[PDB]
């Protein structure tokens, strides 16, 4: 009774846990009441319960500090009871842990414990561990002596004492600064997928040894360097408690013949002795590269030795081997066969939301100034991975430190806690760090859920509805397609004048569906054609499968046909090297992978008709030039973020710009903004974009789509009937 | 009772500061 | 009080230190006045303070010769005070260092010390090291004996003596012909960028081991051969004092 | 004093010769 499963928390507050409202009524406690949690080894913790709209009804969400105090782990079950008679205390004695306060001296109360305790009304129990962050350090404390017992609530008049030597950490008590799940920002979908694969056989070994179903034995993590491949492997081992053994290419390859094979074998023997255990092999491509890429005796033997050790996992019960590589095809294909490393997870590159989470994680200990905007940084840090955002935060910290250290001139063996605690890192220091940082993944494929929504697209009301039917219905209502014997379309081609929203349509539907958007642009299709590297199309479609559900958008589908002469062409036909590989991959792709293919062309009359056959881009949507009511919507969307003056008549502009495309209306919007900026800057040597700025913009803006080109699209649309 | 109600207000205020 | 950060100098003159005008008014000294600089190990140096339009208000710009005489390094903090009662002397005895005069003989006064001292009105203190360049050699000298003490100005009628064996260099005194920052010409932007990355963890190791921010651990310099990649690495080690290991 | 003023003229003259 009252036994709930321990889950992860969103609220990092050490004195708070979250419970769903229905459990507040079953436990007869009010929002914010004080409750006790019953853990393991006859231990308990006291905390405040708040409600939210995200906690599962049957789970309790608590952070790492509370779980360690209860000596429980994620997936365990604890009992919850109210304690409405909790009283306040007068005296609490708190001491730091010896393993966390080092190199730093000062008044620990004024820096750490005072803002933590004062007027916080935290429930505190004797023996609790809690973490206070500040001064770019993470310092954990233990409560050793209180006047009331066993617990109390801190009052504004409660006196906090701290005298005596630091406390030696217990051998069964893990440090709160160890890697856990709350240290990982983006790639939450991959972390959840991995947890499902590994936590069950590691926490419940009695399950698998007693059933005919075999566990996963090997998981290959791949993605660019610095994306958290090792961070996840460590977080999993530390959160489940499995013995963690670290392997890396350089450590094994630096050894002589007869030593590298022996050390690799020992690693597997040690994991078995300490099972359940996780063996993490970083830089796997340095140990067992694709066979075609190596001929040395040492490299061939270590490939064979790893393959036999992976096969030995049939007897080495409860040992899971994880590996990190940059590409799934850089290693000996034998490793990826049934067994061995037969599970794979694509970590990828954090998106704008994940980058913000990473910046927030690596600034937890940093004091930030009020002008710091980490969301603005996350949007500017395009092409960065977590390793680069961590370096960015470090560089921003050092720039702030130098500015103060050269002024205070305090040189000693330790640092004053007050000096660091009052040091705030400003936005100028983060911007400076951004200029110094250099993205390690600048040219990698960008796969993310687009921020474009339907509100950003003016007009096209009927296309918006049609795309929902093409993309959502096959997966929202699959039973109707089977009932009526319907074969869902695999993709749609957009055609029509340039600058009418073809790209936004593909992004907006990917966004609403929460699917990954993969953008292939003309220059990329031309690069493959010109360089005779059309084989790379297979990797594009394979990435779409890896990132599924996703929408794979091929822009400028005619880019090659135009490069071949377009209106006249060359001596050949419509088919070319790149489109043929696209056709092949589409034919081999099943609708069960939830990958939807969208194309776009500005010249449908020169698209290889093969792409329009059933099974390919059989659906065709015409995107016309916007009409009057749509052009108004487009102007409002493009100006949604601009400080447009109330005197600007957007309906009048839409009436005049009769032949303009959406892209042409944007040029007017941006040109008027440029004029407003010019005047604003001059006034300092203005608060809004005035009618005069839009009127002057109209002096230069012209329609980019002529009537000759409009008829070309109408004739094609008429041909389609 | 009253000591739990004071902790309730403090926990709710910190949650709102983190959510905003 | 009067404690300013030691910076790099543009004027290579060994008797000149640059301070920004606002510090001349806080120290109540006139342009060209003689001041003393307080360094480490109870050592001091005497020099003339001039103004320019480039010195930072809170820094003192001095060359390598003055920093070595004070046993200080770039980034340290020293005290400056006026000494308006300085007078000139009549007798100064200067001897070369054994490690710099080799393979070359002749009248050291006529070649080196005479054009250096004569009518230069240089402030000189007992124990000062200074460098005189000429004849395609860089010869450093030490001042061992003067009539006035502890320091004086060289007058046009001051007699310079030089008799005795060369002086053996002290083990804690680095030669002025070692690689430093003033041996690097172009690529100043790169040298400044590197200094920011390395000088802080090397001069203030107590800072990094006491905070959660990790230092840079590896810096890769690239460019064509002969552009100063090693010259910078040596200049950094010699200027900060870090142990230099060559691979 | 006057001996410092003589050093002032000499130091200023060398600085101007190097700057020009
Ligand atoms: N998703 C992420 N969230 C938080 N930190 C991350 C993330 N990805 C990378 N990092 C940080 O970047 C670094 C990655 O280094 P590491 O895990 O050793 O990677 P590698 O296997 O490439 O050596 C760590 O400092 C880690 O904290
Ligand atoms: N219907 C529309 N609503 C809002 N903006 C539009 C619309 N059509 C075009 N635009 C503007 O034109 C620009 C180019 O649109 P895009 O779809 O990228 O062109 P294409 O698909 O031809 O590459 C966009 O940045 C957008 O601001
Ligand atoms: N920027 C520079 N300023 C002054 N001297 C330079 C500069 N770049 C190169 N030199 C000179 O050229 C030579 C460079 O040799 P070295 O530093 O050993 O380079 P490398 O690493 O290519 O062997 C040295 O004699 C050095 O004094």
């Amino acid at each position: 009774p009252n036994r709930l499963i321990v889950d992860e928390a969103i609220n990092e507050d050490n004195s708070v846990v979250s419970l769903s409202q229905p459990k507040m009524d079953e436990l007869q406690l009010f929002r914010g009441d004080t409750v006790l949690l019953k853990g393991k080894k006859r231990r308990e913790a006291v905390c405040i319960v708040l409600s939210d709209d995200t906690c599962s009804d049957e789970k309790i969400r608590m952070n790492r500090v509370v779980r360690n105090n209860l000596r429980v782990r994620l997936g365990d079950v604890i009992s919850i009871q109210p304690c409405p008679d909790v009283k306040y205390g007068k005296r609490i004695h708190v001491l730091p842990i010896d393993d966390t306060v080092e190199g730093i001296t000062g008044n620990l109360f004024e820096v750490y414990l005072k803002p933590y305790f004062l007027e916080a009304y935290r429930p505190i129990r004797k023996g609790d561990i809690f973490l206070v962050r500040g001064g770019m350090r993470a310092v954990e404390f233990k409560v050793v002596e209180t006047d009331p017992s066993p617990y109390c609530i801190v009052a504004p008049d409660t006196v906090i004492h701290c005298e005596g030597e630091p406390i030696k950490r217990e051998d069964e008590e893990e440090s709160l600064n160890e890697v856990g799940y709350d240290d990982i920002g983006g790639c939450r979908k991959q972390l959840a997928q991995i947890k499902e694969m590994v936590e069950l056989p590691l926490r419940h070994p009695a399950l698998f040894k007693a059933i005919g179903v075999k566990p996963p034995r090997g998981i290959l993590l791949y993605g660019p360097p610095g994306t958290g491949k090792t961070l996840i492997a460590r977080a999993v081992a530390n959160e489940t408690g499995a013995f963690f053994f670290l392997i890396n290419g350089p450590e094994i390859m630096s050894k002589l013949a007869g030593e590298s094979e022996s050390n690799l074998r020992k690693a597997f023997e040690e994991a078995e002795k300490n099972a359940p255990a996780i063996i993490f092999i970083d830089e796997l491509d340095a140990i067992a590269p694709k066979r075609e890429k190596t001929h040395g005796e040492v490299e061939r033997r270590i490939v064979s030795q790893l393959l036999t050790l992976m096969d030995g996992l049939k007897q080495r019960a409860h040992v899971i081997v994880m590996a990190a590589t940059n590409r799934p095809n850089s290693i000996d294909p034998a490793l990826r066969r049934f067994g061995r490393f037969d599970r794979e997870v694509d970590i990828g590159i954090p998106d704008a939301t994940g980058r913000l989470e990473i910046l927030q994680i690596h600034t937890k200990n940093m004091k930030l100034a009020d002008d710091v905007d980490l969301e603005q940084v996350a949007n500017e840090t395009h092409g960065h991975v977590g390793a680069d955002l961590a370096a960015l935060c470090s560089e921003a910290a050092l720039q702030a430190i130098r500015k103060k250290m050269d002024l205070i001139d305090l040189e000693d063996e330790t640092i004053d806690a007050e000096v660091m605690n009052s040091l705030a890192v400003t936005m100028d220091d983060f911007r400076w760090a951004l200029s110094q940082s250099n993205p390690s993944a600048l040219r990698e494929t960008v796969v993310e859920v687009p921020q474009v929504t339907w509100e950003d697209i003016g007009g096209l009301e009927d296309v918006k509805r049609e795309l929902q039917e093409l993309v959502q219905y096959p997966v929202e209502h699959p039973d109707k397609f089977l009932k009526f014997g319907m074969t869902p379309s695999k993709g749609v081609l957009f055609y029509g004048p340039p600058g009418c929203g073809k790209t936004l349509l593909a992004k907006a539907i990917a966004n609403e569906c929460q699917a990954n958007f993969i953008s292939i642009k003309g220059p990329e299709l031309l690069t493959m054609w010109f360089g005779e590297s059309e084989a790379n199309v297979r990797e594009i479609f394979d990435k779409a499968r890896q990132a599924a559900p996703c929408v794979l958008f091929f822009d400028e589908l005619d880019s090659i046909a135009k490069a071949r002469g377009g209106n006249i062409g060359d001596g050949g036909g419509a088919a070319d090297r790149v489109i043929n590989q696209i056709l092949t991959e589409m034919d081999g792709m099943s609708t069960k992978k939830n990958v939807f293919i969208i194309g776009a062309t500005n010249r449908p009359d020169i698209i290889d008709p093969a792409i329009l056959r059933p099974g390919r881009l059989d659906q065709l949507i015409y995107i016309p030039l916007p009409d009057e009511k749509s052009r108004v919507a487009i102007l409002k969307a493009n100006l949604r973020k601009s400080p447009v003056a109330k005197d600007v008549d957007l309906e009048f502009l839409a009436k005049m710009t009769n032949g303009f495309s959406g892209a042409d209306l944007t040029e007017i919007c941006q040109r008027a903004c440029k004029l407003a900026i010019r005047e604003s800057i001059e006034s300092e040597i203005v608060p809004e974009i005035r009618r005069d700025h839009f009127e002057e913009a109209m002096r230069f803006a012209r329609r980019s789509v002529s009537d000759n080109d409009i008829r070309k699209y109408e004739m094609f649309a008429q041909t389609l009937q | 009772t009253n000591e739990a109600q004071m902790a309730a207000a403090a926990a709710l205020a910190r949650l709102e500061q983190k959510q905003s």
